[PDB]
This record gives structure tokens, C-alpha cells and sequence, in this order.
RNA sequence: UAACUUCGGGAUAAGGAUUGGCUCUAAGGGCUGGCAGCCGACUUAGAACUGGUGCGGACCAGGGGAAUCCGACUGUUUAAU
RNA sequence: UACCUGGUUGAUCCUGCCAGUAGCAUAUGCUUGUCUCAAAGAUUAAGCCAUGCAUGUCUAAGUACGCACGGCCGGUACAGUGAAACUGCGAAUGGCUCAUUAAAUCAGUUAUGGUUCCUUUGGUCGCUCGUACUUGGAUAACUGUGGUAAUUCUAGAGCUAAUACAUGCCGACGGGCGCUGACCCCCUUCGCGGGGGGGAUGCGUGCAUUUAUCAGUGGUGACUCUAGAUAACCUCGGGCCGAUCGCACGCCCGGCGGCGACGACCCAUUCGAACGUCUGCCCUAUCAACUUUCGAUGGUAGUCGCCGUGCCUACCAUGGUGACCACGGGUGACGGGGAAUCAGGGUUCGAUUCCGGAGAGGGAGCCUGAGAAACGGCUACCACAUCCAAGGAAGGCAGCAGGCG
């Protein structure tokens, strides 16, 4: 069927190479996974050596890491906004390695609230939220959260994404072979690089 | 300047997003008594296939050649010259092989006709299996 | 050509059957073979119709319901014997196992009983004890070697300590002199 | 081909087995084990061709399947089990012990040893390796894995293992001066004291070594197997003491022994 | 894309494929103060979907090839055979 | 043993070839007492095949309620042989042939710090903090009813097993270690404040997988190596943590016991395999330019693959090879270790028993499996060909013999 072989194409000089053996089993390819966004569906493929690979066909959740604070939470994927390889792969919503996607802010917003005790985003304050931000707190731990206030300032670019309700992430795992949609949250210079690319693309 | 491609360009190891109130860069010595060029350390380029800054390891044979063409981008072609002995006539016979070599952009001043030292590596592309490890200017050609 | 469920057509068709399919018995492992099969719906072009009675009528039929044939074999797994006779967890099943009668010409009448399987026996408990016993030995061995290495490692780390102190002290001596 | 091979022609067998030509077409292919195919010695060859306890392939099968043969302290019922350097063959019923040691030529010589010498063996380490929880490991030349070794054991050292417990008793550090035995190459079977260690980064290091007669010979480091401090072996050496006598004086002692024997 | 050739031709040689609708994508420029803002005009290429395979849907719009005879060719000629 | 002789002329000395001369294969003719070795349908047809055989397999140790044999001691299941069938493994080795194949194969040399690896050997296998004195329902073998002209074709009914297929806990297990932390206590301070302790509850708490961050046990010439810490994840087409078997048979006050068999995740090992590095091949110029939006040479990001890589996709750049013979063609071309002839050089041969490649009439596509693009496995199409009730079924000798050509 599909072959990943070097004997079927031209030599360095440009001369045609005539094969000496037919297609081999170990020189095989398989159809692309083309992982979409939707309810979870993985098929397993038995591969060489008897091992397993996981074809993620539809995949909706995946855990992403906030590097600046080392907070890795499981998050739901919203949309695919940018892909460096092909503009056709963002018109369709397919997840491949190193494609810029949208993930919701809620798991990270909860962590920041319970770890710094500041409101981020949040342009009424519901009873569960107001109490964690104003709970009866002894002094011995008050200074603990007070010295944690010094580095509680996050990047400006991340702030308006938090009040919008969704972040920009980059997938690092290979979902068509691992079966996962893992990645990290964009920030810093890498964030402004992909923001102007998304902006100028719209025009 | 550096970000001239569609995807963000960065070294995979350096985490550039530490919270603060110059980018540190990854580099290594490749061994075998080869000195890492200075502009690979204070430079700002990136390269997957640079021996001193990418994830390629030097193994196998260490060869040498003379530069012939520099028209491809971050890869050149050198020419190896040697003699081939033929037993019937007891004479030699000049033969040549020219080969594709990945030139890292740290070796920034390279012209046609100088001697470069190339070390075998992982197959980088269809016809490239070697990186440049050092460059020696030809006779004269200093001015 | 046999009829098989699911074809849902009128005549004969060729299908690529495999292991687990009806009307095919593979020879090698993973072998598949095309065979002709007849459709699921019944028509006039066939020889036999296999019919099974799922509910009896009001009057006895001669060839079927008059004669009665028993099950040839009795239960063999320990749990199924309990289910047949509705036994508890404590009374033994070796007493209640159904025993086959053997009677043929020229031989002495005897009776035969199947070996019962999945039965709790003094043998299996001894095996269970042995499995746990090796767990004792394996965890004991790990602690001893860790502790034995730990103090030996200190001694080898100790000699490296003074070896560093003795060279700097003489280098203090060399700098002093 | 389409899978792993399972036969071995006689004329393609290793030369030191000393197999002949006209007995058969096939040679006993060593079973997979701790020693490489070309540097091992199958149990079939040792009992039928060397000791001559048997005559045919079936006779030795009866010998080893009565659990008479114990290799390195364990009973082996494989007629083609590969036994290699320094392995201790122990046939308890006849009261006899062996240790596979190269003689002055390229061959494994039969070497009867005392029962006290048969309780241990020496082995070269190949790897130093840290386990899952900081647990040190080392790998010997015959594929033994043993945990928590002495931290002073390095990659080219040799250790003395007690075959009953498989634990280290003492070790010899690889350094100049120590006695050596060459396990491979053109010089294998020779014995001498290590003289120099010349290292090539990337290539194979060479070891210069001279025997008791002052002859000097080199070899690659992968063929060096230290067998003692200074010039005292930790094992009993075979006849010839690992001194290779050239062809000139080999006949000189061959006939002079003959005219001494008559 | 051939024979042949006065090397200019033969030539639209001969012989094949595609062509709708809809929704998109990319490239191609000005003015003002390697950037930013404000303006645009038509084209080309590619992709997905989709119709009873239907698309230069009417109109417009070269049948072709192999040879022989004569006149080189363009041009002119018996208004009414 | 570094070798010559006849033949152009009326005669001579040359050039020069023709013919003699000696081996070595292939065939053929005539002849043929003994004995030891010994090649043998390669050359033309990798043309076509009747018939028979060439791959099966049980130990004390997976599943015996086939009186098929068989002991008596019964009734506490199974004495013990044991056909059959389920299960496991093997069938990817060997054997045959040389059609394809000209930097391809192959050879010597090196790399995998860029990967898979059944089996063997050695390690790991209460590290995990959460009906077990043993859980479930099917199915062969068997009994019985059948179909077809026909096959190693199978249907419906009745039973019954597992080391087949599934489900699944107790113990170690009593706690530690990280986060929270209600609270409490102590010291200093007028006091806020500052410092030091103990601390309920609750969450996590093994290895393997995937991602991100931090620090820098052991090793390398050189790691983005091995190990460590943190935050999470962990596929229902779920990953391991034993619901298996045999010999003996004892010790305590029902509980403990030895030696094995089998099976399992991972790491090493072995046998390898697969991609690469460098150098090396016959004739031909009446083959001088070749390759490229139908990948040609590179870049970036990915997809696929066991991994590296235009392997493939998208966007880019215009590259790459050649008179030092590229590209194209031919080969009566499988390569090599080798064979014949030989002064010193060489010339010719290598289908042929050892190593490596390829292929099973020609192509193509797959299943199972650690390993196959397998053909004494399957599915198509082409050619050829077999039985037939005319509805259908079956096929692959370049295996051993044997037959036609
Ligand atoms: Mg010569
Ligand atoms: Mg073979
Ligand atoms: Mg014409
Ligand atoms: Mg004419
Ligand atoms: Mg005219
Ligand atoms: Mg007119
Ligand atoms: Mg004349
Ligand atoms: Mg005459
Ligand atoms: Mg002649
Ligand atoms: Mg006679
Ligand atoms: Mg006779
Ligand atoms: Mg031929
Ligand atoms: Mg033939
Ligand atoms: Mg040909
Ligand atoms: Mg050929
Ligand atoms: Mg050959
Ligand atoms: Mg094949
Ligand atoms: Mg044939
Ligand atoms: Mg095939
Ligand atoms: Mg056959
Ligand atoms: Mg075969």
C-alpha cells in the first residue's frame, strides 16, 4: 500500500532508479488520523513489534501547562485559530502538533484565586468566590499570602485573555499517534508573535 | 530579524518566560578537541542542525574538503579529491567526489575555495549527512 | 449452501468470512476465505428448513414430545454444581457430584465421576501460601541490601572526605612553606 | 532473510571448535544465552568432542537430561547451551570440575580445577548503570546484573563472584601493572602484564602488554580481561602459562620431548 | 505535437483532460506620518461542499489524415452561363 | 622448463598473418579387466505438469465423566494408560533456482548519542495507602437430526471444561511523605508587629505513558543521557501489580511450611533485523548535456512510520549532476570468498554445495504473528489448466522422484 521508501525516487544526479525488490512490510505507511474536535474517540493500531499506537480521531479535552507558574490543569479545547503549516488545516478544525488553539480560562482562574487571593479578569461576586477571597484568615498564614502578593502580577497580554474567558495554547504532543492533546499556554514574546499573525491574517 | 518564518523560532530547551518583577541560549561542545566558535555563543541565530547549538551529535568519520558552491541556504557543497591506484599499470588516477554539507551560520565568513573539516552525523536530509566543524582559509585570501 | 443470519437478501452471495463467523472453520490462524452462502429470507429454492419449537401446543406429538432424552453430561465446575442443587458455601460438593453409571457387556458394572474443577483444596491453599511467602522474602531482601549498601557507601564516601582534606591540608602546607 | 536463522553449517562454524568436514552438513547452532555465538562453546561440543564421554548427539542428550551437568552452579538441560570464557563446568557425579580458559592458541582447553576454585569465577564488567531509585547496577561480560556494588568499581574492572550467592567478593581495578588475558583478536590466549593505555577519542583504545618473556604485543581494549594483581593470577592458569611459543622452537620442544620419551 | 522543409514554417498538426453553483484562502497597489493609519481597483492560482455526469448548457464557434497533377506565393480576369 | 616449426620468392632478408603445439571445460565417436573418491536438466524454456511424498508437536507438571482399555478399597471429585478436540508453540528455518538487478546488489570499514527484537541468561515482580477457602457464561470434543453430484464444505438441536474468553478483592497497611490548614502553645515587643514550635480535617501519595517546569547520583570524546524534585495526565479499540499446575509431605497452636512448572510489565543480554558512512564494477558517444510546480536540490512547520530523512503534505528559495565520462542504452550481468591458464606482468570464467540478495506462472492487495507484503497462507485481475448432474467446486514441483517439451 503506502510506502515510506527511498528506492522509488530519483538519485542525486537525477537518474531513474530501477527497483530490485518489491514492496516490503516494514516500509509501510498508514492513513492520516486527522484529529477533529469533538466527543472523544480513539482507535488503537497494532504496530511493528506488537506495540500499540492510539489514533485520536475526535478529541475535546487535554491538559496544558502554565509555565510561568507551573500549573498544569486539564482543560477543554475550544477552537483552532492558527496553524503554521497549512491554512486549510484551520478552516477545518484539526489538531496536529504545534497548532495554536483556544482553551478555557476556568481551571487556571480557579488556581490563581486560591493561590494568590487576587481577582484576575473579572470586569457581582458570587458567594463561593467572595468567601475564598475574604475568608476568616489567621495572621500566621495572612503574611504567607501577603508575601505571595509580590509576584502575583501577571503579563498584561494574558490579562485581557483571562477576562475574555479563553487562552491561547500550543499543542506539543502528537495527537495522531499518542492519543493526547497535551501542550502549554502561550506567553511572552511567543504570544505577541502569534497575536500579530492572527490579527494580520484577518485583515 | 530572526522570526522570519511562519512558526515561532526558538531553541527547544530554553524556557524564555520566567517571571521578572538577554535570552540565555543553549550550546554545547561537540568533543574530539573541536573548539566551539565564539559567535555560536554570543550569536542570536537558531538552528536545529547546527552542531554547537542543535540536537545533532558528531560520530563516525571526520573528513575534509574544499568549498565549491554556496548557493543553497544553510548548506554548501564541498569537493573531495583523491587518487585511485590501478594495479595493471602501477599508476594512479585522479578521482573526485563532491558532497552536500550543512553549514551552520556561525561559520559566517566562508568563501569559495577554502578547506573545511566535516564530521559525520545523523542523516539531516536526502543527501546531507555531514556538518562543518571548522573552516581554514585558503592560501593568501586574507585581504 | 447454508443460510446465515444478517445477509438479508434473496439468493446466494459470496462473502469473505473469518474467525468467529458462521459456516466457516478456519485452518490456519488469521486465515480468511470467500464462500457462497444463501440469503437470510426463505423462499421456495432450498432443501431443508431448520425449525425449532419454542412453545408447545395442547396435544402430544408422537415423534418429538413422547420420547425424552436426558442431558448426557453433568456439571463439572464446582460453582455450577452448587447452582444445580442450591448448596451453600460450607457444605462440600464432593458429596453431591453426579456420578455416571457404566454398564456394558463382558465387564464389571462400575460408576464414573468427573474431576471437579475450581475446587478449594488443601493443595491450592499451599500454593497461595507460597505466593505470599515469596513476597515476604522479596521485600526482606530489598531492605537488607539497601541498608548494607547504605553503610558501605558511607565508608567509601568517608575515605573520599579525608582524601580531599589531606590534599588541601598539604596544599595548605605547600602554600605555607 | 524473512526471519531469524536457526541452522549452522559446519564449514561456517567457528574454527576453534575444531569441527571436521565429512561427519555432517550441519553444526550445532549455540542457543541464545549469555555468550556470543562466535566466542562460546556449546555443551554438545564439550562432552562429545573434547571429553569424549559420548559418541553421538543422542548419547550426550541422555547425559545432560539426567541432570548430571551443572554449569556455573546451575543445572542445564540444553545440549546446545553456550558456555563461554571463565564458566565453571561441574559434573558432580564423576567428581570433576572444569573452567573454560583459552590455551596458548585460539582454543578452549580442558582445565581441571579443584572444588574450592570451582566455587567462584571472575568476570569483566561492561556497564555502570543507575536503577530506578538511585540503585546502582553493573553488567558483567556474561550478562549478569547485580545491584548495590562497591562504588569503586568502574567500567573495565573485573570482579570475583561467588557462584552460590552471585555477589561480589573482591575486585581488580584496571590499571597498568596488573596481569591480563586476551579474550579475542590475533593474540587471544596470551598472558602478560599491562604496560600502557593509549586512548583514541571516538575510536577504540589500544592496550600494550608484554608477557613473561619480554615479547610485547598490543590489542584493542575490548579484548582485555584482567586476571590478577601484579603478576599473580587469581585463577589457576593452564599449561604453557599463556606464553605463545613460535613455530621455530615449538618443533624444537616437540621432538626433544619425543626423543626424551623415546 | 510527426513526415518534410527554402530552417522562416508545417501548427489550432495529429491526440488527450478540464469547464456549473456556492463558501472560502493566497498573491498581485496608492496616499499620509523593514512601522502605523486610511484607502482602494480589478485579475490569477488553490481548496471544501454540492446538483438525476450536469456545465463554452442559448448565441458565437476549424472535421481530420496519407498521396498524385498544375500554378511558387499575395494579386487580376470573361458586368448577365 | 622465461621455447617454437611449416607456408608468399628462381633464390635472399624482412613485415605479416594463416596452420601447426600444450592445457582446461561442454558435447560427441570408438573402446573399456580391478579398486578409491566423485560432478550430474545451469546454458535453449523463471516452459507446462499426471501420481505419491516433503511440518508437525505431550511432560510428574493447561483442559479426560470417549468402560477405548483398565485396579479395587469404595463412594472423600479425580487410580492409571489413553484416541479425539479445545489450548500453547512451530510452520518467517531448511530446500530449489538465477528471471530481475550496473553505486543497485555485494565486499572491506564504521555508526544507530537516530530504532524494533519471540526465545535464552541475569535482574526486577507486599515500593501503590485503595466471594478471595476461588467469581461469570459460552464453546468444541461427544450424543442426535441433516443438505449438496461433488471439497480437509458445513447447518439446526442437546450437554460439559481451561494456563481459551471475561470480571475482580482481601493482605503488606501501621503508618510515613508532600500540600492545605481550623487551632493551640511559647519567646520578644505597651501594642501593632517580629520569631519559634506542635497541630485535627481534607487532597495527593508505586512503576510504565504524555506534557510542562526546577536543580545539577553516575557516565561519555561529545546528550536534550541515567538518576532527582514539582504540577498534572493516564485512551472503554483501558498497562503491570499471579482467581493457573506437579511432586513430595512436615512443623506449630486452624495457622505456617520446601523444591519446582507455567505466565507476566520493565531494564540489560543473546540471536538478529533495518536504515545510514567511506572506497571499490563490464561494454558503448552512430548516447553530450540531464533532473524540476507528476520532488528535481535545499529551508521551516508538520503528517506517516519502529525510529533519522522530500517518506509525504503546506509555504518558500533555485537549486543538484557532467568530459575526472553525468544521463541514456546493452549485457549470452545475481555479487563475493573463489576457478583455469600461467616465467615477471596478465587474460578469461564464477548458474554451481560457503556468505549476502532476489523469486515462487505474471502483477497487485492483505490476515495472523516478535518476525511475512509468506505463496507446501488468504483476496482479486491476466494466462494456462482440472472435476461437474451445467447449478458450482478446486489450482500453482525455480522441493524429492517422475513425465511432456
Ligand atoms: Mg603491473
Ligand atoms: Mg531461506
Ligand atoms: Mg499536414
Ligand atoms: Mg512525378
Ligand atoms: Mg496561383
Ligand atoms: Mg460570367
Ligand atoms: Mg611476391
Ligand atoms: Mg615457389
Ligand atoms: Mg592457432
Ligand atoms: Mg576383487
Ligand atoms: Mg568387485
Ligand atoms: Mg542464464
Ligand atoms: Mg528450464
Ligand atoms: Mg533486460
Ligand atoms: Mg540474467
Ligand atoms: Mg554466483
Ligand atoms: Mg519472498
Ligand atoms: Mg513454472
Ligand atoms: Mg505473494
Ligand atoms: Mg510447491
Ligand atoms: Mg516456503
Amino acid at each position: 500500500g503506502i510506502s515510506r521508501d527511498n528506492w522509488h525516487k530519483r538519485r542525486k544526479t537525477g537518474g531513474k532508479r530501477k527497483p530490485y525488490h518489491k514492496k516490503r512490510k516494514y516500509e509501510l505507511g498508514r492513513p492520516a488520523a486527522n484529529t477533529k474536535i469533538g466527543p472523544r474517540r480513539i482507535h488503537t493500531v497494532r504496530v511493528r513489534g506488537g506495540n500499540k499506537k492510539y489514533r485520536a480521531l475526535r478529541l475535546d479535552v487535554g491538559n496544558f501547562s502554565w509555565g510561568s507558574e507551573c500549573c498544569t490543569r486539564k482543560t477543554r479545547i475550544i477552537d483552532v485559530v492558527y496553524n503554521a503549516s497549512n491554512n486549510e488545516l484551520v478552516r477545518t478544525k484539526t489538531l496536529v502538533k504545534n497548532c495554536i488553539v483556544l482553551i478555557d480560562s476556568t481551571p487556571y482562574r480557579q488556581w490563581y484565586e486560591s493561590h494568590y487571593a487576587l481577582p484576575l479578569g473579572r470586569k457581582k461576586l458570587t458567594p463561593e468566590e467572595e468567601e475564598i477571597l475574604n475568608k476568616k484568615r489567621s495572621k500566621k498564614i495572612q503574611k504567607k499570602y501577603d508575601e505571595r502578593k509580590k509576584n502575583a502580577k501577571i503579563s498584561s497580554l494574558l490579562e485581557e485573555q483571562f477576562q475574555q474567558g479563553k487562552l491561547l495554547a500550543c499543542i506539543a504532543s502528537r495527537p495522531g499517534q499518542c492519543g493526547r492533546a497535551d501542550g502549554y499556554v502561550l506567553e511572552g514574546k511567543e504570544l505577541e508573535f502569534y497575536l500579530r499573525k492572527i490579527k494580520a491574517r484577518k485583515g | 530579524d530572526i522570526q522570519t518564518e511562519r512558526a515561532y523560532q526558538k531553541q527547544p530547551t530554553i524556557f524564555q518566560n520566567k517571571k521578572r518583577v538577554k535570552l540565555p541560549r543553549y550550546y554545547k561542545n561537540i568533543g574530539l578537541g573541536f573548539k566551539t566558535p565564539k559567535e555560536a555563543i554570543e550569536g542570536t541565530y537558531i538552528d536545529k542542525k547546527c552542531p554547537f547549538t542543535g540536537n545533532v551529535s558528531i560520530r563516525g568519520r571526520i573528513l575534509s574538503g574544499v568549498v565549491t558552491k554556496m548557493k543553497m541556504q544553510r548548506t554548501i557543497v564541498i569537493r573531495r579529491d583523491y587518487l585511485h591506484y590501478i594495479r595493471k599499470y602501477n599508476r594512479f588516477e585522479k578521482r573526485h567526489k563532491n558532497m552536500s554539507v550543512h553549514l551552520s551560520p556561525c561559520f559566517r565568513d566562508v568563501q569559495i575555495g577554502d578547506i573545511v573539516t566535516v564530521g559525520e552525523c545523523r542523516p539531516l536530509s536526502k543527501t546531507v549527512r555531514f556538518n562543518v566543524l571548522k573552516v581554514t582559509k585558503a592560501a593568501g585570501t586574507k585581504k | 449452501f447454508p443460510m446465515k443470519q444478517g445477509v438479508l437478501t434473496h439468493g446466494r452471495v459470496r462473502l469473505l468470512l473469518s474467525k468467529g463467523h458462521s459456516c466457516y472453520r478456519p485452518r490456519r490462524t488469521g486465515e480468511r476465505k470467500r464462500k457462497s452462502v444463501r440469503g437470510c429470507i426463505v423462499d421456495a429454492n432450498l432443501s431443508v428448513l431448520n425449525l425449532v419449537i419454542v412453545k408447545k401446543g395442547e396435544k402430544d406429538i408422537p415423534g418429538l414430545t413422547d420420547t425424552t432424552v436426558p442431558r448426557r453430561l453433568g456439571p463439572k465446575r464446582a460453582s455450577r454444581i452448587r447452582k444445580l442443587f442450591n448448596l451453600s458455601k460450607e457444605d462440600d460438593v464432593r458429596q453431591y457430584v453426579v456420578r455416571k453409571p457404566l454398564n456394558k457387556e463382558g465387564k464389571k458394572p462400575r460408576t464414573k465421576a468427573p474431576k471437579i474443577q475450581r475446587l478449594v483444596t488443601p493443595r491450592v491453599l499451599q500454593h497461595k501460601r507460597r505466593r505470599i511467602a515469596l513476597k515476604k522474602q522479596r521485600t526482606k531482601k530489598n531492605k537488607e541490601e539497601a541498608a548494607e549498601y547504605a553503610k558501605l557507601l558511607a565508608k567509601r564516601m568517608k575515605e573520599a572526605k579525608e582524601k580531599r582534606q589531606e590534599q588541601i591540608a598539604k596544599r595548605r602546607r605547600l602554600s605555607s612553606l | 532473510a524473512r526471519g531469524p536463522k536457526k541452522h549452522l553449517k559446519r564449514v561456517a562454524a567457528p574454527k576453534h571448535w575444531m569441527l571436521d568436514k565429512l561427519t555432517g552438513v550441519f553444526a550445532p547452532r549455540p542457543s541464545t544465552g549469555p555468550h556470543k555465538l562466535r566466542e562460546c562453546l556449546p555443551l554438545i561440543i564439550f562432552l562429545r568432542n573434547r571429553l569424549k564421554y559420548a559418541l553421538t548427539g543422542d548419547e550426550v542428550k541422555k547425559i545432560c537430561m539426567q541432570r548430571f551437568i551443572k554449569i556455573d552452579g546451575k543445572v542445564r538441560t540444553d545440549i546446545t547451551y553456550p558456555a563461554g570464557f571463565m564458566d565453571v563446568i561441574s559434573i558432580d557425579k564423576t567428581g570433576e570440575n572444569f573452567r573454560l580458559i583459552y590455551d596458548t592458541k585460539g582454543r578452549f582447553a580442558v582445565h581441571r580445577i579443584t572444588p574450592e576454585e570451582a566455587k567462584y569465577k571472575l568476570c569483566k564488567v561492561r556497564k555502570i548503570f543507575v536503577g530506578t531509585k538511585g540503585i546502582p547496577h553493573l553488567v558483567t561480560h556474561d550478562a549478569r546484573t547485580i545491584r548495590y556494588p562497591d562504588p569503586l568499581i568502574k567500567v573495565n574492572d573485573t570482579i570475583q563472584i561467588d557462584l552460590e550467592t552471585g555477589k561480589i567478593t573482591d575486585f581488580i581495578k584496571f590499571d597498568t601493572g596488573n596481569l591480563c588475558m586476551v579474550t579475542g583478536g590475533a593474540n587471544l590466549g596470551r598472558i602478560g602484564v599491562i604496560t600502557n593505555r593509549e586512548r583514541h577519542p571516538g575510536s577504540f583504545d589500544v592496550v600494550h602488554v608484554k608477557d613473561a618473556n619480554g615479547n610485547s604485543f598490543a590489542t584493542r581494549l575490548s579484548n582485555i580481561f584482567v586476571i590478577g594483581k601484579g603478576n599473580k593470577p587469581w585463577i589457576s592458569l593452564p599449561r604453557g602459562k599463556g606464553i605463545r611459543l613460535t613455530i621455530a622452537e615449538e618443533r624444537d620442544k616437540r621432538l626433544a620431548a619425543k626423543q626424551s620419551s623415546g
